């Protein structure tokens, strides 16, 4: 619940 | 009966201690109790493994709850000879090298037929693995003589 | 419970009471005495032997 | 917690030095009575025999 | 006086802190477990 | 077990009505009340019906898993307050009952490993989606593809001993024997890596430190017993080549234990020790097992029933103390003693009870496993006393330099200890000290 | 503050990469020394403790933390579980090396050994021909 | 508010070497008359090497040094009550915001000192208004 | 699980074993004349295992 | 208990129980009797524990 | 070096002045969530006790530390428990041994 | 114990008049060590461990060069004993 | 340290432990200046001597004790000779 | 020093740790009396004497028990009669002293029947 996808690991696809 | 004061104490201490127990019981508990009877539950034989087939498993479930039942009743005969010899050990409690040496004896001689017929067949003991484990044995003893011996 | 309700041979899990023989100096009942229960059955019974089986 | 500083400590109380001699007075009292009544745990409960006078005639 | 101790120092000071054995059992054997723990770790919990 | 499923499965409804967090935990430790009412079973298969029965192994899975999955409902009260999607979190938690309780009621192997498999599904949905850091990703795939990699090819060995016998029922297969190392092979290496072999534990710490603690105490409490469970029916028909190959995983898993215990003590992460503990005392049950004496597998169920209750509420504790200082170490949790005063008596209660604590049912598990690798061999004896010796020096470590010391000094304010905590904690030492007064339920499945 | 951000990078293999690594640990650039890439080494990480203990360091010191006896921002010793003040970390260093103590135990054990199973064959005794006992047919004598 | 600078002087190193050695030679020596008579000893052997030159002084204080380390006791006097005692730090105390997590029944047998305790919150957070800013 | 009766069974089975001269716990699974004892040449080269 | 110390109240329990178990051992040296007594947990193999 | 001493003495009075200052904050006490203050190194420390592998590189030295440390024992207890129980294997299977007079009976 | 600020400046001044390198007179709260006295650079170990053996607690090297004069003597001896009045 | 005593109440020739330091020291050619800091212990008034202590201390009460003894001569007599 | 360093020395003299008498006894052929014991078997066993007390005169220790239980645990009244059984433990000490001495004896007479041939 306090971490949540960033776009950092939006950034790999 | 008092020899010594130590005794009479204990006397009178065991006195007072044993006299409302037995008064609540024969006064209280004693009556209002009803008079039900149940009994020892008997078993009857079923066929053992040797006449079941190979291919048959209705018989194999009851020649397998006799085989478990009949090593439970071992089991109990071994824990009970065990029992007599160490109530040998406490009420012959400066002679005990004398009196139960023959009920060691009796003890020693079911703990080697125990073995010899309930014994390395492991956790999963059929009552397939005890017939083998006999038929092997008597094979052994017919051929190469009793086990422990040689060959 | 530990009067009335020993172990009995009829169960497994009571307190099982095993007791000792008793000294038996001069000036008590009976001083040449041997110690009973001397047949191999009369050990451990746990009541077996008043059992109406 | 009574602290005294560069000194001593304060006079003690009549219980102090009274129960204080009252041990000694006891264990001292224990001690000598039990020289008087049983001396004989000290030097031995028996005579020692020396094992070394005896005839050889009785001994074979 | 003579100092007995500060004399035979490599004797008291064995006589004294119980025959060295709170040295031996804190000290230096458990460097040989706890290092090898760390062996473990680096080279088949996360290694190879 | 027609009756326990069907009750579970109209208390899946109870999902969608709002507000019916604490009314769906009450029903299901009344189904755990109706289970302990339901204990009539012995060694063979017993209230048949629909493919569905139990035998006191599986009685004793079902009722752990049970209560496990109540106190899960009760540890996880931070889905509630922030509502962090409840309804589905607690479909989840009940169609995981259902299929761990098919799972163990199952009379043929394929049910055991069908719904096997459909268990480790709401497991990974529980990792991804209810955990608190970015490497959830890296911890559901391990679970996932270390336990599918080993129990693809079981399987094609479920079916060869399908063709062989034609059937799947547990008496039936206890008959044959298997001369086949290929087969034992398959049968045995995805129970070797469902429970932790030290060769094939790293998916264990992974998704153990990942997981939410409702997720984290199926982990430790249940599903490393799905592959106790799997040798406790799979070697019944196997015994020539389990003696062919026991030496071999015997001695790995006696090795592992002692590394696994001084890997512990070189370790900081409070919930990542608990997860290497269930390693090695796993690694006794593993060890256990393989040796088929009468008193390995008695002690190993008994190993299994009141390790997974200790180390349940180990991870318990983990928990209660990470919520209060944001994140979990040695370092940040040193001496929570003057903090929680209270709390420090669950911690030594259930710290102790990973190693031989004296009146539960881990020592009673503990001293008849014991007897079967003592009896199997003598120079096992070396590796076993200091596999003892490292257990109780980290497991002591953990309380210990958790609860004892001076503080931190650079926490901020947090809640005290609740009623619900106390009780959570009181739910797995008491029955850790209280089913030893009938340990034949937890020690004779035979 | 995550795993993925704030992790141990490469080996750095340049003055600039070793300057922007101390600058990253809150440690001085003189004092930065990483370890060496044998394999079982922590790239972009400090060598930090290994002396004889943390608790060689001073206590008197305002440490921030005086549990770990550390300063705020100042980076973790990477065997810090080894070296801290449980196992293996002393005051003063020790009087003599570590093969001394053992090997002074060890030869005092084996001389009482020596002394003591040398000696067993030869035990003191008072002179006492034998324990006298009624089995039946002794017909044993006085001396009367 | 000032923390010790971590760097060490001469004369520095000759005091901590001083009393190092005066602690030590009162380990070994119980009766202060025996203490006293020692150190005025000492005193002479460390005043014997004052005209000495830097280079022979640092050469005498490593030897001194390394013989202290030669003849060091293995229990040195410490004071308890002092770091590195036996009675050093005997009780943690938590920090006083546990209080403010009490029970307001269990608040309420102290109500003086909880509205005592309210006014010097109410002045702490003024403190650190003007001290550390906003 | 059969315990109290099996406890019950096991004073039974002692008190009619030592009236008689059978053995308090039999050697044998069942009687050695029931046993068919196949013959050498029968068996030929098998594995015996005790 | 909120009224009366807990070393106080222990210290009275364990002395009248250390009279008691005196008061017994007394009387067990005067008889030379031994009671043993045990508490069937789980029958296994023939071995109790 | 007594410039480098008072560098690192001028970097620990920053970083004591600002632990004195979020340690002992009114307003991140008053929210009432529990916490840590942000520290360096023990966020570090944590990161490179878990993400350590992406450093471990096949060589010689870690080749025979994983060796000598988990493989070697492993194969010689192995070995050990091999050979003690094919000899005691070969004595009970021959018939060396009685039933009387044999070790670990369970009973 | 109970102490007071008087208490330790008695105590501290007692066993300054007890030193035999300091005169008796020409003592004062506010005097140096140093330059206003007789005493050297050994001679104020020598001070600092008296204090050491009266109070009960060791000193540093480095408090024992923060310290001048016997006030912030006074000072670092009620800063631990925690007076303050 | 609620009684703090005076500088001039403590010299160095009342003792004669530091006596006898101060002469070796004499001999020796070097002064003490601690010397008069230790004159509170070794005091004869408050504290006692090192041959007082031990003869109250081992023997303590033996006067009580032998009047205790004689006590029960005196009561043993009358009950059995 | 002592008696087992002279065993080190004179095996062929000194008898050593509890000898067995290795000679036939009345070589002196006096009228030794045969120990007779007053007590039977039966009262030994019903007493509960231990295999280790069970010496010549064990109806002492008897009479000792029952002086016990007649007063107990006011046991300081039988202490002269208990002085009595330690007295007859004594004579049996001295009886085993007089078999080692007549043992070194006769081990000095074979020395001299070395010097007989
Ligand atoms: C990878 C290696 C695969 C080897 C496959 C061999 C199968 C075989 O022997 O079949 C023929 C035999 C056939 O037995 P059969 O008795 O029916 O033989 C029939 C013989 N004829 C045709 C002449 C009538 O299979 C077996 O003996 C049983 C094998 C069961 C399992 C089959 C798949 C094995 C997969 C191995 C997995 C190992 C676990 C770890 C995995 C880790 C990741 C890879
Ligand atoms: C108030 C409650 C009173 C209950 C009561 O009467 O109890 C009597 C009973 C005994 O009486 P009982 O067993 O006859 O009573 C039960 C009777 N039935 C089954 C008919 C209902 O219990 C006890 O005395 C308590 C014994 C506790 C023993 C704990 C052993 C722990 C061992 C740990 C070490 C070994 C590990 C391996
Ligand atoms: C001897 C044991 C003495 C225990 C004294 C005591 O007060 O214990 C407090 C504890 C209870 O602590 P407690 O303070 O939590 O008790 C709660 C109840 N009030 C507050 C109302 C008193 O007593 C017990 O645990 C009693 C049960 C065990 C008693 C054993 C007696 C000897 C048996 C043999
Ligand atoms: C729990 C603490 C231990 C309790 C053990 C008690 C026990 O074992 O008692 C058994 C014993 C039986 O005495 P028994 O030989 O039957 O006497 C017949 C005459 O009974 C006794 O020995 C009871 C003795 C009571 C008198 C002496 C002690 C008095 C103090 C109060 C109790
Ligand atoms: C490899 C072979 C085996 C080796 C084994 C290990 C080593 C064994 C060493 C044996 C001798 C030990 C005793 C001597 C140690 C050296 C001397 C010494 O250091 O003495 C000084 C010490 C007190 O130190 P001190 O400096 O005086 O302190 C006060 C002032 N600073 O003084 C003391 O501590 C005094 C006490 C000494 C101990 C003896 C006390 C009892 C004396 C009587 C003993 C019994 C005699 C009769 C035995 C009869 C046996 C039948
Ligand atoms: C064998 C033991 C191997 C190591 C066991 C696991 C590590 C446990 C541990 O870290 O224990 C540390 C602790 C230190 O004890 P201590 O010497 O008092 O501490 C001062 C050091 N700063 O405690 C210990 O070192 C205790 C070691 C006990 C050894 C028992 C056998 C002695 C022979
Ligand atoms: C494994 C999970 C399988 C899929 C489960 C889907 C439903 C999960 C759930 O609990 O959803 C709750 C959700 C709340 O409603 P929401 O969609 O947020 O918006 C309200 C608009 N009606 O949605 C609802 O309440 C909608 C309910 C209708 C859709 C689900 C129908 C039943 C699905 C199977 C239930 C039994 C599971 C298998 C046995
Ligand atoms: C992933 C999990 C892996 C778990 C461990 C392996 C499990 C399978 C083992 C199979 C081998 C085995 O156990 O064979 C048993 C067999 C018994 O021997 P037996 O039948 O009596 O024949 C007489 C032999 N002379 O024994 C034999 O036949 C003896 C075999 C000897 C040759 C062994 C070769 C081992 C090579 C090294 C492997 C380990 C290291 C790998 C690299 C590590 C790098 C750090
Ligand atoms: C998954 C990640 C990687 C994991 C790697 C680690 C795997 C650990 C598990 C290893 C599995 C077991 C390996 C074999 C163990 C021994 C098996 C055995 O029983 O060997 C017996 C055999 C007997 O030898 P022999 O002299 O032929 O027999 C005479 C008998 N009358 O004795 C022998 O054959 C001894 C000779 C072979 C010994 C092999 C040792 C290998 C060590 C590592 C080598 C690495 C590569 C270089
Ligand atoms: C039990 C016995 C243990 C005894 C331990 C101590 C023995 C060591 C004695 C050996 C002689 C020494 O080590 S003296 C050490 C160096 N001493 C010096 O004074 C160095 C030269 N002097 C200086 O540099 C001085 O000018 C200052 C700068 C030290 C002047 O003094 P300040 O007024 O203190």
């Amino acid at each position: 619940a306090k971490w949540y996808p960033d776009p950092e690991f939006m950034k790999q696809f | 009966e008092p020899r010594s004061p130590m005794a009479s104490f204990a006397e009178s201490v065991l006195n007072v201690i044993d006299g409302p127990i037995t008064w609540f019981r024969e006064s209280i508990v004693e009556p209002n109790q009803q008079k039900q009877n149940w009994y020892h539950q008997r078993f009857r034989r079923v066929p053992t493994i040797d006449q079941c087939y190979t291919d048959d498993a209705v018989c194999r479930f009851e020649a397998d709850q006799q085989f478990r039942r009949d090593r439970m009743v071992d089991n109990e005969i071994v824990n009970i000879l065990r029992q007599r010899f160490e109530d040998c050990t406490l009420y012959e409690a400066p002679d005990h090298m004398v009196k139960c040496r023959p009920l060691m004896d009796q003890y020693e001689k079911a703990t080697e037929n125990w073995f010899i017929k309930y014994g390395d067949l492991g956790g999963y003991a059929n009552a397939k693995t005890a017939y083998m484990k006999q038929k092997h044995r008597l094979i052994w003893e017919r051929r190469h003589g009793p086990v422990g011996s040689g060959m | 419970y530990f009067k009335y309700n020993q172990n009995d041979w009829t169960r497994k899990g009571g307190w099982r009471v095993i007791h000792s023989r008793k000294q038996c100096v001069p000036g008590d009942e009976g001083y040449p005495k041997v110690s009973d229960r001397s047949a191999p059955s009369d050990y451990a019974a746990r009541g077996f032997n008043e059992s109406p089986l | 917690h009574v602290v005294s500083y560069r000194n001593g400590p304060p006079p003690h109380s009549k219980a102090t030095k009274i129960g204080a001699l009252t041990v000694g007075g006891a264990m001292w009292w224990w001690v000598i009575w039990h020289l008087w009544h049983e001396p004989d745990h000290i030097t031995g409960e028996f005579d020692y025999p020396n094992s070394r006078k005896w005839s050889n005639t009785e001994l074979g | 006086f003579l100092n007995k101790s500060l004399f035979m120092y490599n004797l008291s000071t064995f006589l004294g802190s119980m025959w060295f054995m709170p040295y031996i059992s804190t000290y230096g054997m458990i460097f040989y477990p706890l290092n090898y723990g760390q062996l473990v770790v680096k080279s088949f919990d996360q290694g190879w | 077990m027609l009756k326990i499923i069907f009750f579970l499965l109209f208390l899946i409804p109870f999902c969608f009505i709002n507000n019916m967090y604490w009314m769906v935990q009450i029903m299901m430790f009344f189904i755990s009340f109706i289970f302990l009412l339901m204990n009539n079973f012995m060694n063979y298969w017993s209230e048949i019906s629909y493919f569905l029965g139990c035998d006191m192994l599986s009685y004793g899975l079902i009722l752990l898993s049970l209560w496990i999955c109540s106190l899960m409902l009760l540890a996880s009260e931070m889905i509630n307050k922030h509502n962090n999607y409840k309804n589905l979190f607690l479909l989840n938690i009940i169609i995981l009952l259902l299929l761990l309780i098919l799972t163990f009621s199952s009379m043929s192997l394929f049910m055991f490993y069908l719904f096997f498999e459909s268990s480790l599904i709401p497991t990974l949905f529980l990792i991804l989606g209810w955990g608190y850091q970015p490497e959830r990703l890296q911890a559901g795939l391990y679970l996932l593809f270390y336990t599918l990699l080993v129990s693809l090819p079981m399987l094609i060995g479920i079916f060869y001993v399908m063709n062989k016998i034609g059937s799947m029922n547990f008496y039936l297969m206890n008959n044959f024997m298997f001369n086949y190392d290929l087969l034992y092979f398959c049968l045995l290496c995805a129970f070797l890596v469902k429970m932790p072999m030290f060769l094939v534990h790293l998916w264990l710490p992974k998704a153990h430190v990942e997981a939410p603690v409702s997720g984290s105490m199926i982990l430790a409490g249940i599903m490393l017993k799905l592959g106790g469970y799997g040798m406790l029916r799979v070697i019944s028909f196997l015994q020539l080549m389990n003696l062919k190959y026991s030496f071999v995983w015997i001695s790995i898993s006696l090795v592992g234990g002692v590394l696994v215990s001084l890997v512990c003590l070189r370790q900081t992460d409070l919930k990542a020790l608990i997860a290497y503990s269930s390693v090695a005392h796993m690694g006794i049950v593993l060890s256990g097992l393989l040796t088929m004496t009468y008193w390995g597998l008695c002690g190993s169920y008994t190993l299994m029933i009141a390790h997974g209750l200790c180390s349940s509420g180990l991870f318990c504790l983990a928990n209660v103390s990470y919520e209060r200082l944001g994140s979990r170490s040695m370092l940040i949790n040193k001496g929570l003693l003057n903090f929680m005063p209270s709390m420090t008596l669950w911690w030594f209660l259930l710290s102790s009870a990973n190693m031989a604590a004296p009146p539960t049912l881990n020592l009673l598990g503990e001293i008849s496993l014991l007897n079967s690798i003592v009896s199997w061999s003598w120079i096992s004896m070396i590796l076993l006393s200091f596999l003892s010796f490292f257990s109780a020096a980290y497991t002591l470590y953990l309380y210990s330099f958790s609860q004892h010391g001076k503080l931190f000094s650079g926490v901020y304010s947090f809640s005290s200890g609740k009623i619900r905590e106390y009780l959570l904690m009181l739910l797995h030492w008491l029955p850790l000290n209280l089913l030893i007064l009938k340990s034949e339920s937890f020690m004779l499945w035979l | 503050g995550w795993n993925k951000d704030y992790k141990p990078g490469p080996y750095p293999q340049t003055e600039k990469e070793r300057l922007a690594a101390a600058k990253k640990y809150y440690l001085l650039p003189e004092e930065y020394k990483p370890y060496a890439d044998d394999g079982l080494g922590y790239g972009d990480y400090p060598k930090l403790g290994y002396g004889l203990g943390v608790e060689a360091k001073d206590s008197y010191y305002p440490w921030d933390y005086p549990e770990h006896k550390r300063n705020q921002h100042e980076p973790i010793s990477a065997d810090h579980d080894l070296y801290s003040e449980d196992r293996w970390s002393q005051a003063e260093p020790p009087r003599y090396s570590n093969a001394y103590y053992f090997a002074c135990f060890l030869g005092v054990m084996s001389g009482c050994l020596a002394l003591y199973y040398w000696l067993d064959d030869k035990k003191m005794y008072r002179p006492v021909a034998a324990k006298q006992y009624p089995s039946p047919g002794v017909k044993h004598y006085t001396f009367e | 508010a000032q923390v010790p600078l971590a760097i060490v002087s001469h004369k520095r190193q000759v005091c901590s070497l001083y009393k190092r050695a005066l602690r030590n030679l009162e380990s070994w020596y119980d009766r202060r008359n025996v203490y006293r008579y020692r150190a005025v000893q000492l005193r002479a052997r460390f005043d014997e090497n004052r005209s000495k030159d830097l280079g022979e002084g640092i050469r005498l204080l490593a030897c001194g040094q390394r013989e202290l380390f030669e003849t060091r006791h293995f229990q040195p006097r410490n004071f308890a009550n002092s770091a590195g005692g036996c009675a050093f730090e005997r009780e943690v105390i938590p920090p006083d915001w546990v209080l403010d997590y009490w029970h307001p029944l269990e608040k309420a047998q102290y109500p003086e000192y909880f509205a005592k305790r309210e006014q010097r919150k109410k002045e702490f957070v003024t403190w650190w208004e003007k001290q550390y800013g906003k | 699980q059969f315990r109290n009766w099996a406890q019950r069974e096991g004073f039974l089975e002692l008190r009619r074993r030592e009236l008689a001269g059978v053995d308090l716990v039999s050697p044998n699974y069942v009687d050695p004349a029931s046993i068919t004892l196949p013959s050498d040449e029968d068996l030929g080269d098998t594995e015996i295992i005790i | 208990m909120k009224y009366l110390s807990i070393c106080s109240i222990s210290f009275v329990n364990l002395i009248s129980m250390s009279l008691s178990c005196f008061l017994l051992s007394l009387y067990f040296l005067l008889n030379d009797m031994i009671y043993f007594i045990e508490w069937e947990l789980v029958s296994l193999n023939s071995m109790s524990i | 070096e007594q410039e480098f001493i008072k560098r690192k003495h001028e970097a620990t009075l920053k970083l004591r002045q600002e632990f004195l200052k979020q340690s002992s904050n009114p307003y991140r006490h008053a929210t009432g969530e529990g916490g840590t203050v942000f520290d360096a190194g023990l966020a570090r420390f944590q990161a490179m006790r878990v993400s350590n592998y992406e450093h471990f590189k096949p060589t010689g030295k870690s080749f025979r530390t994983g060796l000598f440390a988990v493989v070697l024992p492993i194969a010689l207890y192995a070995w050990a428990l091999k050979a003690e129980r094919d000899g005691r294997e070969e004595k009970y299977r021959t018939g060396q041994v009685a039933y009387k007079d044999r070790q670990f009976k369970f009973i | 114990p109970p102490l007071s600020l008087k208490l330790i400046n008695e105590r501290v001044l007692l066993v300054l008049k007890l030193y035999d390198k300091i005169d008796p007179s020409k003592l004062n709260v506010e005097s140096h060590f140093i330059n206003d006295l007789g005493l050297d650079s050994l001679d104020h170990v020598e001070v600092i461990m008296a204090m050491e053996d009266e109070f009960g607690f060791e000193i540093p090297d480095s408090d024992a060069e923060k310290l001048l004069k016997p006030a912030d003597i006074i000072k670092y001896v009620a800063d631990k004993e925690d007076v303050y009045e | 340290p609620y009684t703090v005593p005076h500088a001039s109440t403590y010299k160095v020739e009342s003792v004669p432990q530091l006596v006898e330091v101060k002469e070796a020291l004499g001999r020796q050619g070097l002064k003490d200046p601690w010397l008069r800091n230790e004159v509170w212990r070794y005091e004869p008034k408050a504290f006692g001597t090192h041959r007082s202590r031990l003869n109250t201390f081992l023997f303590r009460g033996l006067g009580v004790g032998f009047c205790a003894f004689l006590a029960t001569v005196a009561v043993e007599y009358a009950l059995g000779i | 020093m002592g008696n087992a360093l002279t065993h080190y020395m004179k095996p062929d003299v000194m008898p050593g740790p509890d000898v067995v008498p290795t000679f036939d006894p009345l070589l002196g052929f006096k009228s030794r009396k045969e120990r007779v014991m007053i007590a039977t078997q039966e009262e030994m066993e019903s007493a509960k004497l231990p295999l280790e007390f069970r010496d010549y005169c064990a109806h002492l220790a008897i009479a000792y028990q029952a002086c016990r239980s007649d007063t107990f645990p006011f046991v300081y009244k039988c202490a002269h009669q208990k002085h009595e059984y330690l007295t007859c433990e004594y004579e049996d000490y001295v009886l085993r002293m007089k078999e080692f001495e007549r043992e070194r004896r006769l081990l000095e007479r074979q020395k001299r029947l070395n010097k007989a041939a």
